[PDB]
């Protein structure tokens, strides 16, 4: 396929931010629940 | 304008988009449920609780992946986007009923989530067998919310099936015969026939379970003269066609992808591919009791279901060999979608072959209700249906969106997922042969090593899923607009540009008869 | 016939081919089907036809 | 209804030939195989001169009068039992 | 200089395919032979050798003396 | 179907048509390269001379490139074909991709 | 029982289970061959710059790859069904034992002669004796006579369960209102373990099966002592 | 002009591999995961009764 | 040179080694000197210079076969990044082991395993091939 | 009765931009608001009921 | 009519990539988090 160059280029720094935010949005809430499992069961 | 467009849609592309977003969100839910299963099993002992909370998670994992991820994505998403464009039709036959098939799914999902929040959840397995799923062993609302969730998903797909069959039979160009329509269109028509015939029977069975739970019937209760095994017959009369429903649109997309990235104008053996899908659809209705080889059936019945089940390998093998023959002599473009399809061909074959092992009812005595079954069906579902979905998604994302993905990231994503799924499921064969049961929250110590590896595999697949979300973000963030697409002369769905206008084929194609 | 200045043509090159060849036919000189060369010419009009 | 498949996009000779070679003759081939396996002569059962069987109210109009038309000595006893 | 000879120019893909399908078939036979020896026959022979002079009463007495049974001390 | 000689002859005849047009030249070469063969020099010869009657130097060079490409890993084929075409290349003034530097990546 | 890092089936304890091992070896060889052949052909299709993109005739080649798989299926089906029917063959047991599934334990009834019955529960991990196996030991084992044909009858007094012993090749669902039959014959004394094999609620993972195979005279005295 | 892969490929490959090996080896050996390998050739059986 | 979105219904240029003669020229608009060159192309090509022949080629086509077919270093990036993210996954597993999983059961203690092993040998677990077959009951050691 | 289909054909073909579900006039708007209000209000009530049923009540 | 073209045939805005990141983060993150919080909920009951 061919395509135009990006209209709004996403630099490596911007990609590192997007990827870090994406990963943290999955990992932090689950991590919080799993970290506290004992407090839930011991309750 | 926003509500008119997105809540009152009568447009096959936008509804297709709605289904793709719904199934992507469901895929996250089902992935999280899968990581909770593998966390529980990732070391010996008990992590969460006993088998009830564990098997609420298992039960939901399966219903989410099947009814809210695979089927909405393949049929509601790719079906709605691609089928009208591939036959030059201006929309679906029933464009407003189409929208109700979509909008029934968020309430169906809400009912399943509600089932897991009330009482102690439905910890039944996705098969919902009584008496465990009945009103004494699963008292309270959870199982009834599950039944109703299935009712709504069933109605959604039955009406969608009617829509797809009608559209595909009635709305091709007048010169185009059924044998001039692309294989993905065939694969949707055949899946829709299977949905039309099988889901009413599931609806009958789960309605009988509902009345046994609430109206004092006794269809499945020996005290009234009922039989738990009748429920299993009704469920699996649906449940085996259902797995061909889950894979056939995948087979259709695989045919298009392999053809396209081999630089071919057509798949090898088109009529054999049609024959194979029709044969699979038909044979898929006469095999259901291979899910019941340990329930006490007469030997001649077991002999029949053993033999009929294995027949399906013949048309399926024609498809595999025909994909290989499509690659043969190709100018191979090693795009990410091609990698997904090549991984499909091989891993689907492995899972089909272990299904043929299981078809042998004598061996199935020992393998039934063990992880060998789990290994068979995740090879065809996580490395088959899902690989076809990811292949189709990366291939047609520029058509749907007008923007390109970063191919290097998409290849990284494939590589991670390929390692993760094989690390998750390959060791499960050993656990099954050596006798680890299904639906267990913990296992004898001997089974630790392979369970540990399997759970580590599941975290690799989590990393791939997170990366997938980032990749979609990066594409919409960077806005590389598509210019030219190769091979439009044999891929009509691209010929209206990327994305195609809201209305396409307002003036239909011209095709003569000669 | 067309109510605009281009329309998609599908060309079934030989009887019972399952492969249809699709291309845009534009107003002007006749064009040939990429696969088999059959000629097509657009005859645009208003829908009073 | 109950089966599967799914054409009906326009009936014609090509579709019925497709059904002939792709479904009907394969069925016959499969049943021919199945029959070729479960063949082989079963053990014949002890003769018991039941009075509701081997009926003879009038001699048959061929042979010695006491043999049925497609008499098979191996499996069809006479009123007096199997032949030698 | 010498001219270059004319090489084969037609059917090169088909020739490659034929040659390797045949090599694949030969390897498939090579593997089936190795598997029957190293796996299938090995198993038959392990079971036949184990049971050839097996003394189930002796086996039971060893287990009994080791203390493994509820029903036999 | 037809023998190798009947195939080559059909293709030689096709490109030798005096008033062959540009559409037919492209349709011809793009069809030819789908077969499992490298085209015989006599076919390529006819196609180059078609390029000449069509005043299209560039397509003549491209045709030489696709001969090399169709040979795949059989590195002996393309220099043989060029060798056999040298009289035509010289008569028509066609430079090879190599002589033009177009074989550099 | 299974042992650490185990790859295949538990060692056969009955002649039927030995039959299954040989049939599985046969079938697995085919699975390996076909899956290898496909992987290899994939790689071969993908490793050449030579091309052939014109239309390819399919008729001749589809004979091959319908007829060869049909033959392979028949080579699987024949020994598969032989074992199936041999498992069904009449054998004349010399003892019948019933087991009833329950949430979450098994009871056993040996009522050919006296009214002998008892419950059989998992040993809690906190109560294992040194050397005993987590999640597999029971308090009351199913003692049985070795080298004899035993009829096992399986049912349930509540939800579905399933009574399994992998090293004897046994798995029979436990269905309330239904009396399912299987046949058991151990070639050896010893201890043979299985686990409930139909999801049955909160402690499905924790209701195992232990058979204890001993000589007939020991079984008789044990039976007397269990009245 | 050299692209991303020309400029950085060697380093991405070397660093990725070194990191992956190191972190999996540490996970597998240093944090108390119980792999439960076979006792065969490893464990000296000890009296239990 | 400049391909536009609103051109998707028009014949387009592609570089594909299996479609060597695309439907349009790479460059359709010609300068004065490029016009003169196309006129000269109507005369004997032997009178064209090498630079003129190259320019004619680059008007007709964008990349040569050698250019369009070139190999790249992309695999290094793909394989290295995949290994990076697989390594990252191991960080999640270290976290999980540290913060989520508690002690495993006491049956994996070394002494328990040693006693459990002897008892499995005493009951002759898998004595034909799998487990006890690998123990030498006469020499009281693992078979070598 | 008399055949008044022609009159209804005129009404529903009037070039007023209205979607068919409102093209009958003001009564369509009322029945639409009643339906949507019951659906949206009912759906909120059902979420409330889920919330209630999600916890025990002694 | 409706807007057509890239970024316009979808029910979510792609006009600002950081607002988009936040929206996608809430969207996929809410789906992935939901089972963990349902598990917590069931544990906090009994
Ligand atoms: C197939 C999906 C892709 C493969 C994914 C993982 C690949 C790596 C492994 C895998 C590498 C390929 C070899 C597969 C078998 C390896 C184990 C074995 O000895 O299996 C034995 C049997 C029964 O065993 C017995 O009664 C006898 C035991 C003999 C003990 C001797 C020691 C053997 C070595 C120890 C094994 C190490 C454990 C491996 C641990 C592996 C953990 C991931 O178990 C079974 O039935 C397992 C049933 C699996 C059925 C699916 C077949 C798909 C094959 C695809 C192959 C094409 C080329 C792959 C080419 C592969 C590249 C694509
Ligand atoms: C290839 C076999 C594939 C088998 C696949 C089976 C199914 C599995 C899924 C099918 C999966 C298929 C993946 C195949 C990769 C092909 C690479 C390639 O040529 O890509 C193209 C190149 C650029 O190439 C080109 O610009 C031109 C076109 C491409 C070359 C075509 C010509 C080939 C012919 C020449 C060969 C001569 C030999 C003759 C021989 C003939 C004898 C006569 O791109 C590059 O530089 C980078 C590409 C990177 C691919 C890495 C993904 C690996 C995923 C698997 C898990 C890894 C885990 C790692 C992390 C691990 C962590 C633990
Ligand atoms: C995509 C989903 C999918 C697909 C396509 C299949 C396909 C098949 N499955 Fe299924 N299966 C499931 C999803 C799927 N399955 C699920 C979810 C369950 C469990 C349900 C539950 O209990 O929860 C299950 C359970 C299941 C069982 C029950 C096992 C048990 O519970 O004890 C069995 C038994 O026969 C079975 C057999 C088969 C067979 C023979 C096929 C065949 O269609 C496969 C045919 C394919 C090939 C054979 C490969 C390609 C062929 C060649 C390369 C040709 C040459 C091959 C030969 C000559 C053999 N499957
Ligand atoms: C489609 C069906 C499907 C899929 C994809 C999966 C995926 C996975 N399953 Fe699946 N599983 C089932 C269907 C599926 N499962 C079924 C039916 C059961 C039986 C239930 C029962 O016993 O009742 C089951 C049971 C089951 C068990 C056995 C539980 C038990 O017996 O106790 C396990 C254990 O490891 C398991 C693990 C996993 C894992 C780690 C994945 C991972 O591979 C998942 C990784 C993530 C993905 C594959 C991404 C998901 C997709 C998206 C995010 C979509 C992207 C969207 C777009 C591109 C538009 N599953
Ligand atoms: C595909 C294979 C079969 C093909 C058909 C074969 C012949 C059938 C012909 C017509 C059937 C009509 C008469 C039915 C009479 C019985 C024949 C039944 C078919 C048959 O052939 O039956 C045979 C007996 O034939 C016998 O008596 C002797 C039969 C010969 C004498 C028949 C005389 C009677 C004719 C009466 C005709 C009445 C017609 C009325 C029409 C009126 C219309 C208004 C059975 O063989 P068997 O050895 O007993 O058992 C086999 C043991 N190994
Ligand atoms: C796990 C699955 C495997 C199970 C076992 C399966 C094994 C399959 C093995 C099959 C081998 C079949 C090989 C056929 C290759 C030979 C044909 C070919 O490749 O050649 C083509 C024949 O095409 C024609 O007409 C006839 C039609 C086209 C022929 C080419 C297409 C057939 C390709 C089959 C590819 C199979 C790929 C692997 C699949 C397993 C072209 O030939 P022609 O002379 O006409 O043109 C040549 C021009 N001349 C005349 C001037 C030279
Ligand atoms: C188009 C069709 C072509 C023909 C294909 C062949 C179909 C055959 C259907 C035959 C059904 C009737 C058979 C009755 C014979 C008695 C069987 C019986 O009575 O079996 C009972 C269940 O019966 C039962 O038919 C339950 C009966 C209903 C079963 C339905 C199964 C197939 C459903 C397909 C539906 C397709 C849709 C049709 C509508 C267009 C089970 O109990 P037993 O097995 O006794 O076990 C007791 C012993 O083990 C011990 O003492
Ligand atoms: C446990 C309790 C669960 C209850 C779940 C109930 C769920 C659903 C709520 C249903 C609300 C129904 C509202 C009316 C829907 C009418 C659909 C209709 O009539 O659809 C028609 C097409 O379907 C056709 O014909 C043929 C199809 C007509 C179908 C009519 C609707 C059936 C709804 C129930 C379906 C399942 C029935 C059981 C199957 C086992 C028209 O298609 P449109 O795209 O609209 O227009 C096309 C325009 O060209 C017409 O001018
Ligand atoms: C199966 C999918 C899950 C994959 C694994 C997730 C990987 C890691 C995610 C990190 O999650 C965070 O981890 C912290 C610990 O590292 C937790 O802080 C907790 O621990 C801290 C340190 O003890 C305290 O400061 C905090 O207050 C306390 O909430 C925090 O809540 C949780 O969000
Ligand atoms: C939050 C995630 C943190 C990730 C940390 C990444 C650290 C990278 C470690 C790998 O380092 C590599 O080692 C090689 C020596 O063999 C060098 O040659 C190579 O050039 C170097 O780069
Ligand atoms: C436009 C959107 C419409 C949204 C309307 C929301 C209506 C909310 C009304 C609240 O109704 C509650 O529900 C029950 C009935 O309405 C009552 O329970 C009672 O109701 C039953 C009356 O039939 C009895 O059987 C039971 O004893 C008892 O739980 C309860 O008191 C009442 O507060
Ligand atoms: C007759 C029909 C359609 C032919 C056409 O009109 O183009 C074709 C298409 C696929 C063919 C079938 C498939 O190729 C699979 C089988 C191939 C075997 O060689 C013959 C039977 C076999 C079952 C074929 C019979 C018949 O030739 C079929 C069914
Ligand atoms: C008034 C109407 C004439 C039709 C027309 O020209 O409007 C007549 C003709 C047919 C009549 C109907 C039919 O005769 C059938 C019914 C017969 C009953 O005795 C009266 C009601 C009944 C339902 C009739 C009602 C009404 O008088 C109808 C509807
Ligand atoms: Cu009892 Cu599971
Ligand atoms: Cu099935
Ligand atoms: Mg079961
Ligand atoms: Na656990
Ligand atoms: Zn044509």
């Amino acid at each position: 396929i061919t395509a135009k160059p990006a209209k709004t280029p996403t630099s490596p720094k911007e990609q590192a931010i997007g990827l870090s935010v994406t990963f943290l949005s999955f990992l932090l809430p689950a991590g919080w629940v799993l970290y506290h499992l004992d407090n839930y069961k011991k309750s | 304008m926003f509500i008119n467009r997105w809540l009152f849609s009568t447009n096959h592309k936008d509804i297709g988009t709605l289904y793709l977003l719904f199934g992507a969100w469901a895929g996250m839910v089902g992935t999280a449920l899968s990581l909770l299963i593998r966390a529980e099993l990732g070391q010996p002992g008990t992590l969460l609780g006993d088998d009830q909370i564990y098997n609420v998670v298992v039960t939901a994992h399966a219903f989410v992946m099947i009814f809210f991820m695979v089927m909405p994505i393949m049929i509601g998403g790719f079906g709605n986007w691609l089928v009208p464009l591939m036959i030059g039709a201006p929309d679906m036959a029933f464009p407003r009923m189409n929208n109700m098939s979509f909008w029934l799914l968020p309430p169906s999902f809400l009912l399943l989530l509600a089932s897991s929040m009330v009482e102690a959840g439905a910890g039944t397995g996705w098969t919902v067998y009584p008496p465990l799923a009945g009103n004494l062993a699963h008292a309270g609302a959870s199982v009834d919310l599950t039944i109703f969730s299935l009712h709504l998903a069933g109605v959604s797909s039955i009406l969608g099936a009617i829509n797809f069959i009608t559209t595909i039979i009635n709305m091709k160009p007048p010169a185009m015969s059924q044998y001039q329509t692309p294989l993905f269109v065939w694969s949707v028509m055949i899946t829709a026939v299977l949905l039309l015939l099988s889901l009413p029977v599931l609806a009958a069975g789960i309605t009988m379970l509902l009345t046994d739970r609430n109206l004092n019937t006794t269809f499945f209760d020996p005290a009234g003269g009922g039989d738990p095994i009748l429920y299993q017959h009704l469920f699996w009369f649906f449940g085996h066609p259902e797995v061909y429903i889950l894979i056939l649109p995948g087979f259709g997309m695989i045919s298009h992808i392999v053809t396209y990235y081999s630089g071919k104008k057509e798949p090898f053996g088109y009529m054999g591919m049609v024959w194979a899908m029709m044969s699979i659809g038909f044979l898929g209705f006469i095999v259901w009791a291979h899910h019941m080889f340990t329930v006490g059936m007469d030997v001649d019945t077991r002999a029949y279901f053993t033999s009929a089940t294995m027949i399906i390998a013949i048309p399926t093998g024609v498809k595999v060999f025909s994909w290989l023959a499509t690659l043969h002599g190709g100018n191979i473009k090693w795009s990410p979608a091609m990698m997904w399809a090549l991984g499909f061909i091989f891993l689907f074959t492995v899972g089909g072959l272990t299904g043929i092992v299981l078809a042998n009812s004598s061996l199935d005595i020992v393998l039934h209700d063990t992880y060998y079954v789990v290994a068979h069906f995740h090879y065809v579902l996580s490395m088959g249906a899902v690989f076809a979905i990811m292949g189709g998604f990366v291939h047609w994302f520029p058509l749907f969106s007008g923007y390109t993905l970063n191919d290097t990231w998409a290849k990284i994503h494939f590589a991670i997922m390929f390692v993760g799924v094989n690390m998750t499921f390959f060791p499960q064969h050993f656990l099954g042969l050596s006798g680890m049961p299904r639906r267990y929250s913990d296992y004898p110590d001997a089974y630790t090593m392979w369970n540990t590896i399997s759970s580590m595999g599941s975290f690799i697949s989590l990393t791939a899923v997170m990366l997938m979300v980032f990749i979609i973000w990066e594409a919409f963030a960077s806005k590389r607009e598509v210019l030219t697409v190769d091979l439009t002369t044999t891929n009509l769905e691209w010929l209206n540009g990327c994305p195609p206008p809201y209305h396409t084929f307002e003036e239909p194609t011209y095709v003569n008869l000669k | 016939p067309s109510i605009t200045n281009k329309r998609i043509v599908g060309c079934i090159c030989e009887e019972d081919n399952s492969t249809v060849i699709w291309f845009w036919l534009h107003k002007g000189e006749a064009q040939r089907c990429p696969s088999c060369g059959t000629h097509y010419k657009l005859v645009p009009h208003q829908l009073a036809h | 209804a109950s089966a599967a498949k799914g054409d009906h996009g326009g009936t014609g000779a090509r579709t019925w030939r497709f059904l002939t070679f792709g479904l009907a003759l394969p069925s016959v081939a499969l049943c021919t195989l199945n029959s070729w396996l479960h063949s082989g002569h079963r053990e014949r059962p002890a003769f018991i001169p039941y009075h509701h069987l081997r009926i003879r109210t009038k001699p048959f109009s061929w042979g010695d009068g006491n043999h049925t038309f497609f008499h098979n000595p191996r499996v069809n006893p006479l009123p007096t039992g199997y032949e030698k | 200089s010498t001219a270059l000879a004319k090489p084969q120019m037609r059917g090169l893909l088909a020739r490659r395919l034929r040659f390797h399908i045949v090599g694949a078939f030969m390897v498939s036979l090579g593997f089936a032979t190795f598997y029957k020896f190293a796996v299938a026959e090995k198993r038959k022979k392990a079971y036949a050798d184990f049971y050839r002079n097996y003394d189930s009463m002796k086996d039971f007495e060893e287990m009994r003396k080791a203390g493994i049974f509820q029903s036999a001390k | 179907h037809e023998t190798d000689e009947e195939f080559d002859a059909r293709w030689v005849t096709y490109f030798n048509k005096p008033d062959i047009d540009a559409w037919e030249l492209r349709k011809g070469m793009n069809t030819l390269v789908g077969y499992d063969l490298v085209p015989e020099p006599k076919i390529i010869d006819a196609a180059l001379r078609a390029c000449r009657r069509l005043n299209d130097f560039a397509s003549a060079v491209r045709i030489l490139e696709v001969v090399k490409d169709k040979a795949g890993p059989h590195k002996e084929i393309y220099p043989y074909v060029i060798q056999e075409l040298r009289p035509t290349l010289n008569e028509l003034g066609i430079s090879t991709p190599e002589e033009l530097g177009l074989d550099k990546v | 029982m299974a042992y650490p890092m185990q790859l295949g089936f538990q060692d056969a304890t009955s002649p039927i289970m030995e039959e299954l091992l040989h049939f599985h070896d046969h079938t697995l060889m085919i699975v390996f061959l076909i899956s290898s052949l496909v992987l290899y052909i994939i790689s071969l299709m993908l490793t050449t710059k030579l091309t052939h993109t014109s239309t390819m005739d399919a008729q001749e080649v589809e004979t091959i790859w319908t007829i060869l798989p049909a033959i392979i299926l028949i080579l699987i089906a024949l020994p598969s069904l032989r074992i199936l029917y041999m498992m069904d063959e009449i054998n004349n047991p010399s003892l019948t034992v019933k087991t009833m599934g329950h949430q979450w334990y098994w009871s056993y009834e040996y009522t050919d002669y006296e009214d002998l019955s008892f419950d059989s529960y998992m040993i809690p991990t906190s109560e294992l004796k040194p050397g005993e196996l987590r999640l597999l030991e029971v308090d009351n084992r199913v003692v049985l006579p070795m080298e004899m044909t035993i009829r096992m009858l399986v049912s349930s007094e509540d939800v579905l369960h399933s009574w399994a012993v992998p090293s004897l090749g046994l798995k029979t669902d436990a269905i309330p209102g239904r009396l399912n039959q299987t046949t058991l014959m151990s070639s050896r004394p010893g201890l043979y373990y299985g686990q409930c094999s139909e999801i049955c609620g909160s402690n499905h993972s924790f209701m195992p099966i232990v058979l204890e195979l001993v000589p007939l005279k020991y079984f008789e005295k044990w039976s007397a002592s269990m009245l | 002009a050299p692209d991303f892969h020309d400029k950085y490929g060697n380093a991405v490959l070397a660093s990725g591999a070194t990191f992956c090996v190191a972190v999996w080896v540490y996970m597998a050996t240093q944090i108390g995961i119980e792999w439960n390998p076979s006792p065969v050739g490893r464990v000296t059986p000890k009296e239990w009764r | 040179s400049v391909v536009k979105s609103e051109d998707y219904a028009l014949p387009s240029y592609v570089d594909r080694r299996d479609y060597p003669l695309p439907d349009v020229a790479h460059v359709k608009n010609l300068s004065a000197s490029q016009k003169a060159l196309k006129e000269k192309e109507k005369a004997s090509w032997s009178s064209l210079s090498i630079d003129e022949k190259v320019e004619l080629y680059r008007l007709k086509f964008k990349e040569s076969f050698a250019e369009m077919n070139r190999s790249t270093n992309e695999w290094k990036t793909v394989v290295g990044a995949a290994m990076f993210f697989i390594g990252f996954t191991a960080l999640l597993l270290i976290w999980e082991k540290h913060y989520v999983y508690g002690p495993i059961p006491h049956t994996f203690e070394e002494e328990w395993v040693a006693k459990q092993t002897k008892r499995m040998l005493d009951m002759k677990v898998a004595p034909i091939q799998g487990f006890s077959a690998k123990w030498d009951y006469d020499k009281n050691e693992w078979k070598k | 009765f008399e055949n008044r289909v022609a009159e209804k054909q005129k009404l529903f073909q009037e070039d007023n931009g209205l979607p068919v579900h409102l093209k009958g006039g003001a009564t369509d708007n009322i029945l639409y608001r009643v339906t949507m209000t019951l659906c949206l209000g009912g759906t909120l009530y059902s979420l409330y009921c889920l919330g209630w049923a999600s916890f025990p009540h002694k | 009519h409706y807007e057509e073209g890239p970024g316009k045939n979808i029910p979510f805005s792609v006009e600002n990539k950081w607002r988009l990141l936040a929206m996608m983060t809430l969207f996929f993150g809410s789906g992935f988090a939901a089972p963990f919080f349902i598990v917590r909920h069931q544990l906090l009951k009994k």
